[PDB]
């Protein structure tokens, strides 16, 4: 690994400038950096993890969507050699994540807090290898089964409002809608989700209250957008 | 297009 | 070059699509890869090599300013360290547009709205070096050089409302305020410029009218920052 | 900050 000889702090310490200076690429590779140092990260650099690799997908997921659309309407080789190098590019990347989650992250989450928001991530990069594939079935799978596994954990220790379970909601039911062909099942989550965190509020502090609506408002869109 | 998480 | 066996017209179209795609260091891959086969580059084409490596330069720019800013308030190493990364990599980018520019295309310009667009762009490249720059002294006169023999043949050949000839004195008066610590200059260039413009518009059809008048805006913005 | 072109 190029940042091998960089110490883990420093690794971090330059992942947090680099999200200042909207350098994701970096970001992300002191993150993989930081990751293979073998230690567990803290809430903290689960975040600084996500973050990067978010943005990094990010931009290669909107590349990807326009390239597609080119290519669908002009339906020479460029258009399509264009999109799939993008295409390429984009399942390096979640592969990279996924070799992290699987090397060893997840089975280091020794509670959890740490195994769900694995596991999350599990089930957003294979649903991002899930909107470029063509198998795409099993991929699919791999999904569905990353969400439920975290599903299960989040019902069973955390409260409805916590961040991570609304995230976790939120990005199962996107799943649903938009690659499983499952609306109802999508529609079905967000309202529980919803209604249960509407539900817990009254137990929040003002920081908490804030934190939890913001994401609800998330699961309201969605709805106000599938029915 | 769906929103996920942000 | 690692485009050297993809056909000139797949460059251009593949930088096309790069460009809508908001993949800009692919464009200025596909734009670079263009320039080296050796042939003149049309108006577009040109544009296109211009936008390419502003967007890629601009987001170091940003990330430079940004890490500068941190480790100014700060007087471990890493914010020097990172600092010196990002500007390795500018530095990097500028030497590559530089070396277009003086391998070949400024010699083979053979006319001045060509050889106008390429000095400018070379003052620019030196430019952006200059603001990280200590050396300084030296990098400053060669944008200057640059800048001033394009502006004289843009004041031989081109009417004042010439987008390029605006673009170029834009910048040339932005170097001046910036770079050269010369405000009086900038202010009397910004102004000559946008008042000789303003003269020239009655000659102008509704497009290239607001062509020149998007510019003007800009040399009027800097006057109002400036004065 | 001054404004180049754009
Ligand atoms: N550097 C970063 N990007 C983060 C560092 C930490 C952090 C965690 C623990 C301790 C210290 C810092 C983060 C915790 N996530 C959030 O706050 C968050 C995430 C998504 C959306 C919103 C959020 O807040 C308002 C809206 S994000
Ligand atoms: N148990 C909890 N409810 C939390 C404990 C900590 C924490 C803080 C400091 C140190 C250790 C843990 C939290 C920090 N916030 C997040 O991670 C976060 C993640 C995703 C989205 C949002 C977030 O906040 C705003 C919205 S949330
Ligand atoms: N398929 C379903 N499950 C629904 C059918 C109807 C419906 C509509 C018209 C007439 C009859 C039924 C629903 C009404 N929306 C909600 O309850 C709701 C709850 C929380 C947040 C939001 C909501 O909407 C947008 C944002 S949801
Ligand atoms: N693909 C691109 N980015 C371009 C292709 C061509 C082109 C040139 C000749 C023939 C065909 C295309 C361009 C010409 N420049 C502009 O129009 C332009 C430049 C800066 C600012 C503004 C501009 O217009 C309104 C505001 S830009
Ligand atoms: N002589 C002229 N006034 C032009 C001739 C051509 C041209 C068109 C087709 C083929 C060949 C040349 C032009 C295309 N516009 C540009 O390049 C341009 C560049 C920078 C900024 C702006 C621009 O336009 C809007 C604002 S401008
Ligand atoms: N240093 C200078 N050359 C100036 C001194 C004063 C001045 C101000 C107050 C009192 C006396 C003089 C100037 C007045 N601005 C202009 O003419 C002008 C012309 C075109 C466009 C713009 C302009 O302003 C903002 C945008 S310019
Ligand atoms: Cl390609
Ligand atoms: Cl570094």
């Amino acid at each position: 690994g190029a940042m091998g000889s960089m110490e883990r702090a420093s690794l971090i310490q330059k992942a947090k400038l680099a999200e200042q200076a909207e350098r994701y690429e970096d970001m992300a590779a002191f993150m993989k950096g930081a990751v293979e140092k073998g230690e567990e990260l803290s809430c903290e650099e689960r975040n600084l993890l996500s973050v990067a690799y978010k943005n990094v997908v990010g931009g290669q997921r909107a590349a990807w969507r326009v390239l597609s659309s080119i290519e669908q309407k002009s339906n020479g080789p460029e258009v399509r050699e264009y999109r799939e190098k993008v295409e390429t590019e984009l399942q390096g990347v979640c592969d990279t994540v996924l070799g992290l989650l699987d090397s060893h992250l997840i089975k280091e989450a020794g509670d959890a807090e740490s195994r769900v928001f694995y596991l999350k991530m599990k089930g957003d990069y294979y649903r991002y290898l899930a909107e470029v594939a063509t198998d795409k079935k099993r991929i699919i799978d791999s999904a569905r089964s990353a969400y439920q596994e975290a599903m299960d954990i989040s019902k069973k220790e955390m409260p409805p409002t916590n961040p991570i379970r609304l995230g976790l909601a939120l990005n199962f039911s996107v799943f649903h809608y938009e690659i499983a062909n499952s609306p109802e099942e999508a529609i079905s989550l967000a309202k529980t989700t919803f209604d249960e965190a509407m539900a817990d509020l009254h137990t929040l502090s003002e920081d908490s209250y804030k934190d939890s609506t913001l994401i609800m408002q998330l699961l309201r869109d969605n709805l106000t957008l599938w029915t | 297009r769906s929103l996920s998480e942000r």
